[PDB]
């Protein structure tokens, strides 16, 4: 996860 | 066409001058000036300076237009809607007309005729949200009258006390009780000074507070 | 554990895409157009509408981990959820400067408050955001890191300080401005009716300070734990818990609830728009 | 009343420059479009340039477009024309024409007295094929000219303009837009026609109705003149 | 002594006219017009939308060419419009903002306006210069001005709130006649087709047909409960419809001398601000303050249209001289031009 | 004699308005519907014209 999804 | 392109080109020179004049006239403060007649309206115009007499007295970076409809001996309900979008309403009431009778029919003595007019200006459907500035005009003249005669010929249910500062607990609170729209207006009240500051500074201070609370109703916060 | 996780993304996209349609329905038709606070709440409603249109494209990626064609779809749908997400927090930091210029400077504003210089600001925020998301514009990054099933978040060549950039420009530049441009509104609604000529209706400051502490409590509840989860991701690595697939995916969609509240909060309190919506 | 008077020029060596100014006084010059029109010796008139009111629309004559420069200044109430790289066809008396365009106005009505410039060395054509007519006072005169394109427009009017230049005088609008009489003209003149061929009629000739009777179009730019139709006594 | 017998002598002449009136009221006109065709749902559409006023529009008036029109508004502007292309021919700045009326001269050379300043200002459109300037100001009224109407380039008639109408000579600048019969504020005029009479409704709910050359009230028309806000003449010249704050309008007659048809509706409890007739005299158009101009089939007393495009009250409206258009300026600062499609 | 002159000014006004030679309304109002059917063709709002002659084309 980084920005908007993991 | 060629000439029809220069008529279109002219109409948007008309248009950008109706827009330039109309954004220089939304920055102006419009103020009705009502009252009972010989009630000190002529005094405060001389401070703040045949049909309408539009007095323009732009004084502290804010351009005021004051419209004295004094000599409009006609039905007030037929031309009062012209002043619907108006910032405040300056209303003068003579304090010395407490026991002084009116010259019409020897009715209730010339301040129940002012209070009858205030109830017709507060609760008027065009003035649902135009907050009225109140002036109490003849402050010096009734103090010499309240020592001679008590405040019972006008208000027989008063307390008494024959005092200069007592009548604020009689006269001012009686007029602010006529405000039936106690949630949408404010009835900013004053005692008309004889100095150059404290009778037009109040008109500037209490019309900014109309402007601030007009923006908070415009910017959602109210 | 993505049972209610995939459902809540399309359950907030219904109220969001319909909420900001209700604002443009009452401004593009029953216009003000010269009340310049009604071209900002229009422009915020455009931004919170376009930022909701990229929410169903990200909604399936938590159920179907394999993403659609990242050459074009995942290469630009995070460019549509980058411009419309950085104007739907920049339309409401210029609408909150707009409220500062009215309520505390109601004389010196009107030389720079006419409805032509507001159209030169309300498009100047639409252009600044595309000059801000320029990292996301080129580095779309179709990635297949965990268990295959190629998805689309980012692939940068630095990398650690991009969440600093989305936070020091998308959470501490608006919230510093908004809290200053709303604390100064408190110190003149409780001062013009206090120091200068004053009535007994100075109780109305308690009306202003109630509906103005909402707008930061709504704003900080929908943006702060999103960046708080990301700074733990740039920190020492936590364990990949299956609750972290349930508590990061729920805080991502919490950021799309701020853009659901601005048709409720910034528009449907304003009495000129409330009386417009009551009629229409 | 209304008065346009222009300055500048008279004698210049070829290949040079000259600044023609036109001082306006008596009317609302910031609300008028302004032309320049020239007239070479023993020739007809020829349109030079244009500014719309408010300086929004500038045209030029396609003969010398890019060589001349037309400019106005409303607080000074003058009208400038900068003419550079002066040729030999530029030798003409230059007029200052007043013109206002709204619904129902009379364009091209007030012409200045003029200034002269001498040196030392597609679009519509208006044709007045008659050059001169011998005529005796009292009879009905009928002057006619032809256009190339149809002058009638789809909005409804017919942009043909008439002008009289008396000997030793300035042009004077008689009929604007093919039918309508100008202000202060005698009622004897009348204009008519249909589409491409028109006829100016006078009913009674007088001693000041002698002169050369030009016809202009205004349908699209250039405002092309024709060679004139002389009436002598 | 005798003043209370002249109190009885006054009503002695009033009940005599009452029995002379219901005798000649032999049949109501709606039971003769039972057989005529109702015009159907008149549907008009805002072809043009003339925008550029920035406050309430208080009066408009068409030119005689049916193409130019003047509108007055509370922002102190008098705008001449080309109604064909929505492009403004002139915008005239007024000396007082509080303007309640405006008129176009039948030659189109002149435009008048007036209002709370008790002056009908006359403006010259077709100057030898470029501008529009003030020809004459007509001072001599005591109350506000309600309606100016030109007879020609040199004679205008004005009503006022001092209960007096007045005929003027614009050249000398002073009123040749003064018409004093009303007791309330006169609120509207309409000149006759032949311009040899006019009729004026007042705040005392009375209407009074005058004579411009004699100078006295021919007939006096009652029938309303509240103030009359709007007169226009029928195209015949022998009728006029009064529009009241009573939320009603009624049609009159000079040769019959009583009300004939009253156009009301029980859902309409809002007062009429303007009245105008159509070219056939078949569409009374009236601008109410439930924000929408209604369009009254004037022969049948059943509303046959509505021009509901206005966001505030419809203060002014006028049908052209060829029956072709209709403007309805209103308090939402727009004039909308209405023409029904086939 | 000022308030008597109010009643003076209305008596000869009411009797010069009393001798008006008026006709009953069954001919005086049926001539107003007789105005309309003689002018019902050229009223462009009572009957919409063909749109090629309409100068107001949106």
């Amino acid at each position: 996860c980084y920005x908007k999804v993991c | 066409s060629a000439e029809d392109k220069a008529a279109v080109e002219r109409s948007k020179m008309i248009d950008r001058n109706l827009r330039e004049d109309g954004e220089k006239a939304a920055r102006e403060v419009k103020l009705l000036l009502l009252g009972a007649g010989e009630s000190g309206k002529n005094t405060i115009v001389k401070q703040m300076k045949t049909g309408i007499v539009e007095t323009h007295f732009t004084f502290k970076d804010l351009h005021f237009k004051m419209f004295d409809v004094g000599a409009q001996r006609s039905e007030r309900k037929k031309w009062i809607h012209c002043f619907e979008g108006v910032t405040a309403i300056i209303f003068c009431v003579a304090l010395s007309d407490y026991d002084l009778v009116l010259a019409e029919d020897e009715e209730m003595n010339r301040m129940h005729e002012s209070m009858k007019l205030f109830d017709s200006i507060c609760n008027n459907k065009w003035f649902t949200d135009t907050s009225i500035i109140l002036f109490l005009n003849k402050k010096d003249l009734f103090e010499e009258k309240i020592k001679k005669s008590p405040l019972t010929i006008c208000y027989p249910e008063y307390a008494g006390s024959n005092t200069y500062e007592e009548a604020a607990a009689y006269i001012q609170c009686q007029f602010e009780d006529l405000n039936k729209r106690k949630d949408t207006k404010e009835i900013y009240t004053h005692f008309t000074c004889s100095t150059d500051t404290k009778n037009v500074q109040f008109v500037f201070d209490a019309v900014t507070d109309v402007i601030i609370k007009n923006n908070l109703k415009d910017c959602g916060l109210f | 554990s993505n049972a209610v996780l995939t459902f809540i993304y399309f359950v907030v996209c219904i109220i969001g895409l319909c909420g900001n349609t209700l604002v443009i329905y009452v401004i593009l038709r029953y216009a003000k157009m010269k009340t310049i606070t009604n071209i900002y709440i229009l422009n915020l409603a455009i931004a919170d509408e376009l930022f909701m249109l990229g929410l169903p494209f990200l909604a399936m990626q938590v159920a179907l981990v394999h993403w659609p064609f990242g050459k074009a779809i995942c290469r630009v749908v995070m460019t549509v959820d980058g411009i419309n997400q950085f104007t739907s927090i920049f339309c409401l930091t210029v609408m909150s400067i707009d409220r500062y210029l009215a309520v505390v400077h109601p004389i010196k504003s009107a030389k720079w408050r006419r409805p032509r210089t507001a159209k030169m600001i309300t498009m100047a925020v639409w252009g600044v955001s595309l000059l801000v998301i320029l990292p996301i514009m080129i580095y779309a990054g179709l990635r297949s890191n965990q268990w295959g099933r190629s998805s689309c978040t980012i692939n940068w060549p630095w990398y650690t300080g991009f969440i600093i950039y989305t936070f020091i420009l998308g959470f501490l530049v608006p919230l510093t401005i908004i809290c200053l441009c709303y604390l100064f509104i408190i110190i003149k609604v409780k001062s013009s009716g206090i120091r200068v000529g004053s009535s007994k209706r100075k109780k109305s400051e308690k009306k202003v300070t109630r509906m103005v502490s909402i707008v930061v409590a709504v704003f900080i509840f929908c943006w702060l734990p999103f960046y708080i989860f990301n700074v733990s991701s740039v920190s020492m690595a936590i364990s990949p818990t299956p609750a972290l697939k349930g508590m990061f995916d729920f805080v991502v969609v919490l950021t799309y609830a701020n853009s659901c509240a601005n048709p409720i909060l910034y528009a449907f309190l304003s009495d000129n728009f409330k009386k417009s919506f009551q009629n229409v | 009343d209304v008065q346009l008077v222009e300055s500048g020029g008279g004698l210049v060596q070829p290949g040079g420059s000259r600044k023609l100014s036109c001082s306006a006084s008596g009317f609302a010059f910031s609300s008028f479009g302004m032309h320049w029109v020239r007239q070479a010796p023993e020739k007809g008139l020829e349109w030079v340039a244009y500014i719309s009111s408010g300086s929004g629309t500038i045209y030029y004559a396609d003969t010398v477009k890019g060589r001349f420069t037309i400019s106005r200044d409303d607080p000074k109430n003058t009208l400038f024309l900068q003419m550079t790289s002066l040729r030999s066809e530029d030798t003409a008396m230059y007029y200052c024409v007043r013109s206002i365009y709204y619904y129902g106005s009379s364009p091209f009505d007030f012409w200045g007295q003029g200034t002269t410039l001498t040196v030392s060395s597609s679009d519509i054509v208006m044709t007045q094929a008659t050059s001169s007519v011998p005529v005796t006072p009292g009879e009905s005169v009928s002057i006619s000219c032809r256009s190339s394109k149809s002058l009638l427009h789809s909005n409804g009017n017919t942009y043909l303009y008439w002008f009289l230049q008396r000997p030793g005088q300035s042009p004077q609008l008689l009929i604007y837009r093919m039918s309508n009489l100008a202000s202060g003209v005698p009622d004897r003149f009348s204009g008519s026609g249909s589409g491409t061929a028109f006829t100016l009629t006078i009913s009674r000739l007088e001693a000041e109705d002698v002169g050369v009777y030009y016809c202009m179009q205004h349908l699209e730019y250039p405002l092309t003149f024709g060679a004139g139709t002389k009436l002598e006594l | 002594s005798e003043l209370d017998q002249l109190r009885q002598e006054a009503e002695q002449l009033k009940n005599q006219i009452r029995d002379a009136r219901k005798a000649c009221a032999d049949a109501t006109l709606s039971q003769i017009t039972n057989n005529i065709d109702p015009v159907g749902r008149i549907q008009m559409r805002t072809r043009r939308t003339l925008r550029g006023h920035l406050a309430k529009i208080y009066a408009m008036h068409w030119g005689t060419d049916s193409r130019l029109l003047v509108s007055a508004s509370q922002d102190g502007k008098l705008i001449i419009w080309d109604s064909y292309t929505t492009n403004k021919v002139h915008a005239i700045p007024l000396r007082s903002s509080w303007v309640m009326t405006c008129a176009y001269a039948p030659s189109g050379n002149y435009v008048a306006c007036g209002g709370l300043d008790n002056i009908c200002s006359i403006y010259n459109l077709k100057t030898r210069e470029g501008n529009v300037r003030v020809s004459r100001e007509l001072a001599g009224h005591t109350g506000y001005l309600s309606c100016c109407r030109f007879l020609d380039d040199n004679q205008i008639v004005t009503s006022s709130g001092d209960t007096t109408c007045a005929l003027w000579d614009i050249e000398t600048g002073q009123q040749t006649t003064t018409f004093t019969g009303h007791t309330g504020d006169v609120m509207s005029l309409s000149l006759a087709p032949d311009t040899r009479l006019f009729v004026s409704g007042a705040c005392d709910a009375s209407a009074k047909l005058w004579d411009v050359r004699e100078g006295m009230c021919r007939q006096t028309f009652t029938g309303h409960e509240s103030d009359i806000n709007a007169i226009c003449f029928f195209p015949n010249g022998n009728a006029f419809a009064t529009g009241s704050d009573d939320a009603t309008c009624r049609l009159f007659d000079l040769r019959a001398d009583q009300e004939l048809m009253t156009y009301s509706h029980d859902n309409i409890i809002c007062g009429i601000t303007s009245v105008s007739f159509s070219k056939s005299g078949r569409l009374l158009l009236a601008g109410y303050d439930d924000f929408n101009c209604n369009v009254w089939d004037a022969l049948k007393a059943d509303r046959a249209g509505v021009l509901a495009g206005h966001d505030n009250r419809v203060s002014c409206l006028g049908v052209t001289d060829d029956g072709m258009a209709v403007a309805t300026g209103s308090w939402d600062s727009f004039l909308k031009i209405w023409n029904g499609s086939s | 004699t000022a308030s008597i002159a109010q009643a003076r000014k209305l008596v000869e006004q009411l009797k010069m308005e009393a001798n008006i030679d008026r006709i009953k309304v069954s001919k005086a109002a049926a001539d107003l519907m007789a105005y309309c059917e003689a002018h019902a063709k050229e009223d462009p709002l009572l009957t919409p014209v063909p749109a090629s002659e309409n100068p107001f084309r949106e």
